[PDB]
């Protein structure tokens, strides 16, 4: 006779990330507008004819 | 020194209210003329975070317990929804607190 079992094997899955997205606000935005343009408002015309 | 992040400089915020505290009878503190509770949202639980990634990952693997969960409703793919969830808020707080620089080399420097 050989005498019963004396044989299991680990539960056992190991453990790792998949599709984690670095998704921080840190570079958010990009987007711009100027502060207005130049122009002049300090002389008049002096237009007499 | 206490550290506030460099693109949050107004970061705080104020009630004052005219009602003092009180104490249960036979309670455990002092009467005070004034009292004040903070809320403050920090980077440095973040080791919390990552702590929480410790004890998942070393019992985890193991599988211990899980079907408990899994024999009440849950499955094991929502064990690890859940887990790399928590991941994104945990590599979030890794990056958060970085200062508002940016561009490439280094900051300063040396030319003929």
């Amino acid at each position: 006779h050989v005498p019963g079992g004396g044989s299991v094997q680990i539960v056992y899955k190991p453990v790792d990330l998949s599709k984690v997205t670095s998704k921080c606000g840190s570079l958010g935005n990009i987007h711009h507008k100027p502060g207005g343009g130049q122009v002049e408002v300090k002389s008049e015309k002096l237009d007499f004819k | 020194s206490i550290q506030f992040v460099d693109w949050c400089p107004t970061g705080f915020k104020v009630g004052i209210n005219y009602q003092p505290p009180t104490v249960v009878p036979g309670g455990d503190l002092a009467k005070v003329q004034r009292a004040v509770c903070m809320l403050s949202n920090t980077t440095a639980i973040a080791e919390a975070w990552a702590r929480l990634d410790h004890k998942f990952d070393l019992m985890y693997a193991k599988r211990a317990f899980v079907h408990w969960y899994v024999g009440e409703g849950m499955e094991e793919g929502e064990f690890s929804e859940a887990r790399e969830d928590m991941a994104a808020l945990e590599k979030d707080y890794e990056e958060v607190g970085v200062d508002s620089v940016e561009g490439e080399g280094e900051e300063e420097g040396e030319e003929y």
